[PDB]
RNA sequence: CUUUAAAUCCUUUAACGAGGAUCCAUUGGAGGGCAAGUCUGGUGCCAGCAGCCGCGGUAAUUCCAGCUCCAAUAGCGUAUAUUAAAGUUGCUGCAGUUAAAAAGCUCGUAGUUGGAUCU
């Protein structure tokens, strides 16, 4: 992506999945982009600001796209620990 | 019956790998298997992994970063001159920017890039990338 | 002479073959 | 003109979309091709690989329809290929050409050795796979051109591979097969994971949510 | 599955080197039984005596009369059905000359739609039968 | 036993394939361009620039830091530069790669004599050459395939016993005064 | 007579030597593979062509010819042996349910291969 100049040559940079750290596909239709609102800690209300999480669409075919969203959200204090 | 305990160890990194899994359980563990994950790890393929010791041969509790394509063996480790290694990289490796090849050497085992710094052939083990 | 025409009427003929080349000329550099 | 169908599309005819990576980034099916038509316009150059006529036995006899095998691209980095039948043999590469243009896909350039100037070669080994026939890109030096068979070879420059090694394996004689195979390993380029592409992805707003208002305003 | 063991360099060639005897080149190249059944011995060409002018019907598909001789090479005395290629060239071939026969050009292997037939006239009386098609040159005296 | 010397070498190589419409166009314009004879002169240049870029790849397949690489380097860079077809600013083994065959194609002397000045035409410059109408340096020239030197560049004159560049006018003309 | 042991040859200098510059380039092809005519005449499953698929049974894009076209070119065609193509001998690197294929089954010697562990 980088000559020994150092300019970059990429045509773009493709999403990578945030469970497996794998490339998302520019035609993997299945893959989602889920934003998951933010919320003030005295009102519970929506900040407008959000958390992303892109999944691809092979862990959403075999079903562990729920897991994956639920760790990802656990590991960011969103959903509450334990 | 189980010979080459490192393409056992090699072979479920990759079929965890390929399920997208983020720890693999290895065992049995052997000296070899530690260096080669070693290896792995300084390249930032594998990340931390840790030894469990029961008394007759560890295992190896490996974490997974979604790094790695595919980590293969070498059978038979075939003994690998200096300049036979560039063949073996072109028949091995997908690109010559990226991807390592382990070889057993009296230095260590290192990566084919090391083993060209220190001036040494040895016996490959297997490949990364 | 259409050449898409000529591949449309006769390509299974003893002339398809030469049918199919004038077809190809036609569309690209073939 | 052309009236838009789908958000996508309404989205990139009103100004919005700066160029066709935002939607590969976001993985958006393009189902209207004249947001192809609109980002790469003239730079596209098709040409018809085959048209194979397919026969249906009937009872009055054999029922005839013409598929055309159709490779689009700009020789730049982006590149398509459509197969379309029909009964007659324009309609079939009119549906074909649309058809290549929406199956448009990002091509990786890389290096084969030194990082000098433009990526000129694929970035490492890929496969393409379809119906036994294995379709394998291998990098190669600057100044080879592509060692390969035609159909690939034309594939090939259409997406903007200077250089490149090949091999095949299986049917190739079958050319929608090998024509396949080959858009496979090309469109393998993106997805595959290289150290230079371990950096963390940081997230950008989606066209639909980023233009969400303007969506709503009409 | 093969094996793979530094020392499985004997089992690996000696395997090769009987499955090479399963294959119809390399078995036909060297068992040296088609090279004595060749009647021309290993050469590419050979002379012999037209024994008698022969028409063989073609092949179902086409219907048509190949002009051939038979001939019996000078080397070893075998009877040879040689085709005679172009129009009229039978005329140019008369009963009990020299002819120069070639291979048809598919190794022994009968070509088109004649029948059993893997040879062909090159020269006749020394002189090509291209020659006196073209009329370049005319039958010796 | 003979005191003689077979040693002998085929300049070219022949396309795999016979009959393929890109290259036959591309070999038509360069023969077109430069005033070739038939494809074989192509097919040289070709087997030349092959034969470089061979050299050059097992050269930089070694280390860079290789008494052999880099004295083998050096040499095919300063042989490239010598004739011109190398800036001698991008000596390295890796613009080797990026070398066409119309940059050798330009340093013929048939090329040379048409840029000069000296013909008309292409065609021209090698049916010059071709009569000993051309030297380079004190030496005449009857090749046209003559590789141009960098240095020699600048002394492709015009002869001196040819009517253009010396002042003994030719057969033709001297017939053609003898009828006045 | 430069050359050479007398000499031919290349080289060199002179005298003639080009306008159909007659000082006249050929060999194989023109359905596809494979570059280049379903133009004209003859032949009418005949003669023949055709490596293979196929062409020819009175409107032959394929034969015999005329013209035109293209491939290489002082060189082209053909027959054989051989290499690549052949990942169709596979060490790299094939395959074995149904396409050719795993022994009816199990012991077994040679062969091949062989678990962790020493700074």
């Amino acid at each position: 992506m980088q000559n020994d100049a150092g300019e970059f040559v990429d045509l773009y940079v493709p999403r990578k999945c945030s469970a497996s750290n794998r490339i998302i596909g520019a035609k993997d239709h299945a893959s989602i982009q889920m934003n998951v609102a933010e919320v003030d800690k005295v009102t519970g209300r929506f900040n407008g600001q959000f958390k992303t999480y892109a999944i691809c669409g092979a862990i959403r075919r075999m079903g562990e796209s729920d897991d994956s969203i639920l760790r990802l959200a656990k590991a960011d204090g969103i959903v509450s620990k334990n | 019956v189980r010979m080459n305990v490192l393409a056992d160890a090699l072979k479920s990194i990759n079929n965890a790998e390929k399920r997208g899994k983020r720890q693999v359980l290895i065992r049995p563990c052997s000296k070899v298997i530690v260096r080669f994950l070693t290896v792995m790890m300084k390249h930032g393929y594998i990340g931390e992994f840790e030894i469990i010791d029961d008394h007759r041969a560890g295992k190896i509790v490996v974490n997974l970063t979604g790094r790695l394509n595919k980590c293969g063996v070498i059978s038979p480790r075939f003994d690998v001159q200096l300049k036979d290694l560039e063949k073996w990289q072109n028949n091995l490796l997908p690109s010559r920017q990226f991807g390592f090849i382990v070889l057993t050497t009296s230095a260590g085992i290192m990566d084919h890039e090391e083993a060209r710094r220190k001036h040494t052939g040895g016996k490959i083990l297997g490949f990364f990338f | 002479t259409d050449p898409i025409d000529d591949f449309q009427v006769n390509w299974n003929t003893k002339h398809g073959s030469g049918v199919t080349r004038e077809l190809m000329r036609e569309l690209n550099g073939g | 003109e052309w009236m838009p169908v789908t958000k996508l599309g309404r989205l990139v005819k009103d100004m919005k979309i700066k160029s066709l990576e935002e939607i590969y980034l976001f993985s958006l099916p393009i189902k209207e091709s004249e947001i192809i038509d609109f980002f790469l316009g003239a730079s596209l150059k098709d040409e018809v690989l085959k048209i194979m006529p397919v026969q249906k036995q009937t009872r009055a006899g054999q029922r005839t329809r013409f598929k055309a095998f159709v490779a689009i691209g700009d020789y730049n980095g982006h590149v398509g290929l459509g197969v379309k039948c029909s009964k007659e043999v324009a309609t079939a590469i009119r549906g074909a050409i649309i058809l290549a243009k929406l199956s448009i896909v990002p091509v990786r350039r890389g290096y084969w050795g030194n990082k000098i100037g433009k990526p000129h070669t694929v970035p490492c080994k890929v496969t393409g796979r379809c119906g036994s026939v294995l379709v394998r890109l291998i990098p190669a030096p600057r100044g080879t051109g592509i060692v390969s068979a035609p159909v690939p070879k034309k594939l090939l420059m259409m997406a903007g591979i200077d250089d490149c090694y090949t091999s095949a394996r299986g049917c190739t004689a079958t050319l929608g097969n090998f024509a396949k195979a080959t858009f496979d390993a090309i469109s393998k380029t993106y997805s595959y994971l290289t150290p230079d592409l371990w950096k963390e992805t940081v997230f950008t707003k989606s066209p639909y949510q980023e233009f969400t208002d303007h969506l709503v305003k009409t | 599955g093969k094996c793979r063991g530094l020392r499985t360099a004997r089992k690996l060639r000696s395997h090769r080197r009987d499955q090479k005897w399963h294959d119809k080149q390399y078995k036909k190249a060297h068992l040296g039984t088609a090279l004595k059944a060749n009647p021309f011995g290993g050469a590419s060409h050979a002379k012999g005596i037209v024994l008698e002018k022969v028409g063989v019907e073609a092949k179902q598909p086409n219907s048509a009369i190949r002009k051939c001789v038979r001939v019996q090479l000078i080397k070893n005395g075998k009877k040879i059905t040689a085709f005679v290629p172009n129009d009229g060239c039978l005329n140019f071939i008369e009963e009990n000359d020299e002819v120069l026969v070639a291979g048809f050009g598919r190794k022994g292997h009968a070509v088109g739609d004649i029948p059993g037939v893997r040879f062909k006239v090159v020269k006749v009386a020394n002189v090509s039968l291209l020659a006196l098609y073209k009329g370049k040159k005319e039958r010796p005296r | 036993p003979v005191a003689r010397s077979w040693v002998c070498r085929k300049t070219y190589v022949t396309p795999r394939r016979p009959f393929e419409k890109s290259r036959l166009d591309q070999e038509l314009k360069l023969i077109g361009e430069y005033g070739l004879r038939n494809k074989r002169e192509v097919w040289r240049v070709k087997f030349t620039l092959a034969k470089i870029r061979k050299a050059a790849r097992e050269l930089l397949t070694l280390d860079e830091k290789d008494p052999r690489r880099l004295f083998e380097g050096n040499a095919l860079l300063r042989r490239l530069v010598r004739i011109g077809v190398l800036d001698e600013g991008k000596m390295k083994l890796d613009y080797i790669l990026g070398l066409k065959i119309e940059d050798f194609l330009e340093r013929r002397l048939q090329t040379q004599v048409f840029k000069l000045g000296l013909a008309k035409s292409i065609h021209h410059a090698r049916v010059l050459i071709r009569q000993r109408h051309i030297r380079v340096r004190k030496q005449v020239v009857n090749i046209p395939s003559f590789i141009v030197r960098l240095d020699s560049q600048k002394h492709i004159d015009f002869s001196l016993r040819s009517p253009y560049g010396g002042g003994r006018p030719g057969r033709v003309k001297r017939k053609n005064a003898k009828k006045g």
